[PDB]
């Protein structure tokens, strides 16, 4: 090690610390402020590849950034990276407290935004509160909040019209009326998002009515997507749908409105949380409150408060169906982030307990939310799931190491799942293993069409479902070849 | 046309399945029905806890099959048990025909939907069925114009959906009219899956038993005797067979009837047979004494 | 594109052809001593646009990059050039310092907001918008 | 061997040999299942 | 690489140090040929169940 320093390889250094899996090797005096930008950042990016090691992972990064910004310049893309994975309140809060003294507010603002798309959401509400108490100048705080951030965003995306209305022009033309006019308003809907089309919805107005059922309450809930953050024109429109304005219609109608305006304001929710949770606790019935309670959860997304989610618990308890589905779904967006002991408790037995359908499956999937960045635990909850009565639960139990796992790649997670697969012919678990995998190898993205490439071969067509779900989520921020062709006879197969 | 329905998905139980294909299998060819025993849970869901049968009459699958005196026999009977169970609907069977309904079968589906509108009528086949995967189908049964319009499909939301075709283009017209397959899911859990499982207890004394020595011989000689007689062909087998073309291969060098397929399939019965025999002659005798 | 629009183009060919066909095609003059031929036939077509490229980017995979070392400058609140993700070698190029923000926060550059220090050097105006305040 | 550039060739080749192990260690996994997976074919 | 033959000594600049990387890759390329085998008992038994 003496030796690699007197020859001033930064590289063999940290390779030779890398294998030793030694703290003391690792720790800096070949980047104590001498060629300060640049060299630490490629040092973590390869601690979290190479190594699924959790111990020196952990370690190397919580040390980092503390010699880091101490040195006559912190660069701010590796404290970033640090930070999302550990959640420490620590490493965000030292970094701007040398930035006041400067007297360089816009660099802590670059920071703060950064922060509120990549960090853990949860995480991102305490901080708020946290900067206050530490003392650093209210204008930084407010990009912190991420209200800014969604809004700075928005104000591009609706001027600029990114979208162009002319490809929503097609599909409307070209559909009749049946099931495809509701799939229609969900296109045009997901498209244009963060930016006003009040065009579609005035103009075909007809086709919302034909619709019977739930696909009702679907096609007025993508009304929400359009009118995504806003609050000009995109509110007023939208108010008609809902009993807020004229028109409310059905009453599948209504509630796919108040879904839409929780769905509008989702975590950036504060002022929405205590309107919603009102109406739900009152009544704790109807359609329309289905869809507040929907709502509710999407908005109080991550600062994992017990208030809301015991307000919501009681619900399932009193055992009304179509409250239980949303009220069910909502504990796991609110807890969403970070380990939540009552949480994982209440959720495992209720949904067990019950032969509710829809609350059996907004209870199933609450639980794997909850998970995220805490591998072990989970190994605990999948293979009860598995064992059980219910096939939705079986589903679920993928969901929950996906999640926990989604980090860093192990072996344990992947070695689990694929037992259950083989063993036996049942379609729920064989689905299962293979669409685990994406969210779990995603610190190497090819990895996951390698795995896939032989189980897209079964014939079982839940295979080959759990097959393409699982390149969807790997793959999508950073492409792959490979993926794209497995993909096609998934296409060309006939079953739905 | 316009109406703010919902779809039953059928959750079938592994001890109500079981007894819906021993009726049908029974009822052979003559079509026959019965009565679906169950629970209404949720907003759509209808489950099949167990099921009974309506008489064997060659008026099956008719209003006239269903018989009162069996329904209110059973009903006070099934209060006495601690399970006093609703009518989620009605099975029957076509073994003369597939998934389609015949003509009286539409109508008695319609009984059944004005006393619970969550009633069915699943279709049982165990010689008209294509598939070992059992050939069920599922029909709540509404008019030809909702398929017409493309109503159908938004009354069904919270479906997935299915087709398959026991029987050509006559049955795929007939359940399009109807409602189509709608989706059947299983109740099922490890400890009905155990009991499903089994054989024989038996396999106790028959791992251990061995036969008469005499046996052990009678078995040997009539394998090595066989093998003689395909051993002539063989020979030509082996010299030969460059072609690979499964036709011209049989008339040339026998293929078809081929002397290595069989030599093979000899020599393993053979020894396996003498391995069991012998293993368990020899392990009885150090044990007993 | 708009099906509307396009209908207009192809109806306009189509009336051309058809018409000017229908007069030439029956007219007799290979017999007459004027001789244009008694036949002559009249198609015309439509073409339409294919997917453009000014000037050539680089492009591996699927594209989660895309670039090319020589640089045009584009304007912030008006990304027109519609990133890939994994860039950050074209998002502010290699660091600017050639406008009023100049980098103290080295090669950090997200291809979301960056905004670095804008008091180091003033080289243009950057007027305020209080515009998504309005839309909050 | 040397000071020289040859250990960071030789560096570079262990860097990203060393992510592939990784990657590797999945593959065995899965043929060690694939083997009862072949059993559970015939089924 | 090199058959033998020091360059600059293990003290002056040290050359074991950056050298002991050379005897990692041994490690490596010991690793490569086991992989070689894996791909083929991995395709065999694919290839098999796919038919």
């Amino acid at each position: 090690f003496q030796r690699c320093l007197d020859d001033h390889k930064y590289k063999q250094a940290i390779g030779i610390a890398l294998e030793t899996r030694r703290l003391d090797v690792f720790e800096k005096t070949i980047l104590e402020s001498n060629d300060v930008p640049g060299m630490l950042a490629y040092s973590l990016k390869l601690c979290m590849s190479l190594m699924q090691n959790k111990q020196f992972r952990n370690k190397v990064l919580r040390v980092l950034v503390k010699i880091y910004m101490n040195l006559e310049k912190p660069d701010f893309i590796n404290v970033c990276q640090c930070l999302i994975f550990l959640d420490d309140t620590q490493a965000v809060s030292d970094i701007l407290e040398k930035l006041v003294k400067e007297d360089n507010l816009l660099m802590a603002y670059q920071i703060c935004f950064d922060l509120y798309e990549s960090a853990s959401q949860q995480f991102l509400s305490s901080v708020i509160q946290n900067l206050r108490t530490v003392g650093t100048p209210l204008k930084m705080i407010k990009i912190l909040s991420g209200e800014m951030a969604i809004e700075l965003h928005l104000q591009f995306l609706i001027r600029n019209n990114n979208t162009d209305l002319m490809i929503l022009k097609n599909t409307k033309d070209a559909v009749r009326n049946s099931v495809c006019h509701t799939a229609t308003v969900i296109a045009n809907s997901f498209m244009h998002c963060g930016t006003t089309s009040d065009q579609f919805l005035r103009d075909n107005l007809e086709w919302l009515a034909r619709a019977t059922n739930w696909a009702k309450f679907t096609a007025t809930a993508s009304l929400g997507v359009i009118h995504k953050g806003h609050e000009k024109e995109a509110l007023q429109l939208m108010a008609t749908y809902l009993p807020k304005d004229t028109s409310p219609g059905s009453a599948y109608q209504e509630g796919g409105g108040l879904y839409a305006l929780g769905l509008i304001h989702a975590n950036h929710g504060g002022d929405i949380i205590d309107y919603l949770l009102n109406q739900l606790k009152n009544a704790s019935n109807d359609i329309v409150r289905h869809g507040g309670s929907l709502g509710l959860g999407l908005a109080a997304m991550g600062t994992a408060r017990q208030d809301v989610y015991d307000l919501l618990k009681t619900n399932l308890y009193q055992d009304d169906a179509v409250t239980g589905e949303a009220a069910g779904l909502a504990l796991g967006l609110v807890m969403l982030g970070s380990k939540n002991t009552q949480a994982i408790e209440d959720m495992v037995g209720y949904a067990q307990e019950t032969q509710h359908e829809k609350i059996l499956r907004g209870l199933a999937v609450g639980i794997a939310l909850v998970m995220y960045g805490r591998m072990e635990e989970a190994d605990a909850l999948i293979e009860s799931l598995c064992r059980d009565k219910d096939p939705i639960l079986r589903r679920s139990g993928m969901y929950t190491v996906a999640m926990a796992y989604c980090g860093s790649g192990n072996n344990k997670a992947i070695r689990r799942l694929l037992h259950v697969a083989v063993s036996d012919v049942n379609d729920d678990v064989r689905r299962a293993a293979v669409e685990s995998l994406g969210f779990i190898l995603f610190r190497t993205p090819e990895q996951c069409p390698s795995v896939v490439s032989l189980l897209s071969e079964s014939y079982n067509p839940h295979v080959r479902y759990g097959a393409a779900m699982a390149l969807g989520v790997c793959c999508a921020g950073t492409g792959n070849k490979e993926a794209i062709n497995l993909l096609e006879p998934m296409t060309n197969d006939p079953v739905n | 046309a316009p109406a703010v329905d919902t779809a039953e998905q059928v959750y079938i139980s592994s001890l109500a399945l079981l007894k819906m294909l021993k009726h049908g299998r029974a009822g052979v060819p003559m079509e026959v029905m019965g009565l679906m025993l169950g629970e209404f849970v949720d907003d759509y869901t209808v489950r099949v806890i167990d099921v009974f049968a309506m008489p064997q009459s060659g008026t099956g699958v008719s209003v006239e099959a269903v018989d009162p005196v069996f329904q209110a026999k059973m009903l006070d009977m099934l209060k006495q048990t601690g399970r006093p169970e609703m009518v989620v609907g009605w099975y029957h069977s076509h073994p003369g025909f597939g998934c389609w309904l015949s003509g009286v079968d539409i109508n008695t589906q319609q009984s059944f939907e004005a006393l619970s509108e969550r009633a069915v009528a699943v279709v049982v086949d165990p010689i008209q069925s294509v598939k070992g995967k059992v050939v069920i189908d599922a029909f709540r049964l509404i008019n030809a114009n909702m398929m017409v319009l493309g109503h159908e499909p938004r009354q069904t939301t919270s479906n997935l959906g299915h087709l398959n075709k026991p029987s050509i283009q006559a049955l795929i017209h007939g359940l399009n009219r109807h409602y189509y397959s709608i989706t059947i899911n299983y109740r099922k859990n490890e400890l009905e899956q155990k009991m499903l499982l089994n054989l024989h207890k038996k396999s106790w004394m028959e791992g251990l038993t061995l036969q008469d020595y005499s046996e052990h011989c009678k078995h040997n000689e009539s394998v090595v005797k066989e093998m003689l007689e395909l051993a002539k062909n063989y020979n030509k087998a082996v010299e030969e067979e460059d072609k690979m073309t499964p036709e011209q291969l049989a008339i040339k060098n026998v293929g078809k009837q081929d002397p290595k397929r069989h030599l093979e399939e000899h020599v393993d019965v053979l020894m396996t047979s003498n391995i069991v025999q012998c293993l368990a002659a020899m392990l009885d005798t150090v044990v007993f004494k | 594109e708009v099906p509307k629009e396009k209908e207009k183009e192809k109806v306009s060919t189509a009336v051309l052809s058809i018409t000017a066909k229908a007069k030439k095609k029956e007219k007799e003059k290979e017999k007459k001593e004027e001789e244009k031929m008694e036949v002559d036939e009249a198609e015309k077509k439509e073409e339409k646009e294919k997917k453009k490229e000014p000037e050539p980017n680089f492009q591996l995979l699927d594209n989660p990059a895309r670039v090319m070392p020589a640089q045009l400058k584009v304007l912030s609140m008006t990304e027109t050039c519609r990133y890939q993700p994994f860039k950050p070698l074209s998002i502010g190029g290699i660091i600017i310092l050639k406008d009023t923000s100049e980098d103290i926060e080295e090669l950090v550059e997200p291809v979301a907001a960056h905004g670095p220090k804008i008091e180091e050097e003033e080289q243009e105006p950057e007027p305020p918008e209080p515009f998504e305040y309005i839309d909050d | 061997s040397f000071l020289g550039p040859e250990p960071e060739d030789l560096e570079d080749l262990y860097s990203r040999y060393k992510k592939l192990q990784q990657e590797l260690e999945f593959l065995e996994v899965q043929e060690e299942y694939i083997k009862d997976e072949q059993k559970n074919l015939k089924k | 690489m090199a058959l033998d033959g020091p360059e600059q000594m293990e003290l002056e600049e040290g050359k074991a140090g950056s050298g002991l990387r050379q005897y990692y890759l041994s490690k490596i390329e010991e690793l490569q040929l086991i992989v070689n085998d894996k791909s083929q008992n991995l395709r065999r038994l694919q290839a098999q169940r796919n038919e």
